[PDB]
């Protein structure tokens, strides 16, 4: 875990994620689909 | 202006 | 903060000269109110209002629409009754609605129907005139009757000011490193650990 | 089953987060300026009439930009 | 407010004039407002009627209307992936420890 964002906001545009942060001043860019968590090789932190 | 108007002279009913 | 402060102080000066311009027009808006009172009220109420100045204010009516079909246009501007004497204007008899009485009338600018026929002016030799019909332009010489002709049929100056302004593109901005943080482990000699 | 490997700058997504802001900040005041100057000039056709009528040599000539 | 009290006409936009001279043939149906001192007066068959405020009439505006706001502050604070404690500790022995 790296960063605990309280305000993250969501925008849908040109089939794209973006996840900006406020506070960090941070934008990141996801495809719309989700990633599940089964394709982490020992990812059972993440989750809890 | 594709519709036209019929303009009776105003009154001060409404300023 | 350089860019916003330059943005922010560009922005507000163009604030500051609009309001300005805004103020500095409403001497020529009320010139020109005074100058016609019904084109005017139309443009500052949203709607098409006759006006006229009662004192230093304006009294608005509502006019009331007719329908393009139910107008038509008579021949000649010339009043058979006042010889040496013509109408300004041509001359139009419109039904306010289907069954309705055919009033005879006026055509007055911008598509108005005046009930009143009483713009006469003196006959004149070179006599050539368009008048707004619907959507496009009438045309008469000799106070006689020639031809409606379409909008695209007369020469279009722009009293408009040009401005093009384009949004700024999105932008993409891709991870970049120099060296990876492997590139950086790897470039040790010997690795202890290895 | 795979591992996520991760960029050790994250500077990108921060130059991301500042141009996205500065962009949309720009983008709508100057549409708002635009939107501004065409209504301007729309609500001007009315006082070009009005002059039109008083002088039409001087606003034909200013209109057409040769001097008629 | 000790001067001789001079007859005049009103003028335009609260203007006192030295000369009755504007003078216009009556017809019916008057009905007039002008501009006195911070609002408007009203006659109605060349009477004076009553004084009104400027609120008592509707107001269109010739104004165009733009709305600019200002950028607001932002603050950038320090973020990093990985710290140097993360960089040195990723190893997984220290020759010097």
């Amino acid at each position: 875990k790296w960063q605990e964002v309280d305000e993250m906001l969501r925008a849908e545009y040109g089939g794209s994620f973006r996840f900006s942060s406020d506070a960090i001043s941070t934008t990141f860019t996801t495809n719309l689909t989700e990633y599940s968590l089964s394709r982490v090789d020992l990812g059972d932190c993440i989750g809890r | 202006d594709a519709n036209f108007y019929v303009c009776p002279p105003p009154t001060g009913a409404t300023v | 903060n350089h860019i916003q402060r330059h943005v922010n102080d560009m922005l507000g000066r163009i604030a500051v000269a609009w309001c300005e311009l805004q103020n500095h027009e409403l001497t020529l808006w009320n010139e020109a109110r005074k100058l016609n009172p019904n084109a005017i009220a139309s443009a500052t109420v949203g709607r098409r209002v006759s006006a006229r100045m009662l004192g230093d204010v304006m009294a608005v009516s509502t006019c009331v629409p007719v329908a393009p079909d139910n107008v038509i246009v008579q021949n000649s501007m010339r009043v058979s009754s006042r010889p040496g004497t013509c109408y300004s204007r041509p001359l139009v008899s419109f039904r306010y609605e289907d069954q309705g009485p055919l009033i005879e009338g006026q055509l007055g600018e911008n598509n108005e129907l005046r009930l009143t026929r009483d713009a006469l002016e003196p006959c004149t030799v070179g006599h050539r005139r368009y008048f707004i019909f619907g959507g496009g332009y009438v045309y008469f010489e000799e106070y006689a009757y020639s031809h409606q002709l379409s909008r695209a049929d007369v020469t279009t100056v722009s009293t408009f000011i040009d401005l093009n302004i384009t949004m700024l593109e999105d932008h993409e901005f891709v991870p970049l490193e120099v060296y990876t943080r492997h590139e950086i482990k790897d470039s040790g000699l010997l690795d202890y650990t290895e | 089953v795979e591992r996520i490997k991760t960029t050790s700058s994250i500077e990108f997504a921060r130059l991301q987060f500042t141009y996205n802001h500065i962009q949309r900040h720009v983008n709508d005041m100057l549409g708002r300026i635009a939107v501004a100057w065409c209504e301007l000039q729309n609500h001007e056709l009315t006082l070009w009439n009005e002059a039109r009528k008083l002088n039409p040599n001087a606003i034909a000539s200013a209109t057409v930009g040769r001097r008629v």
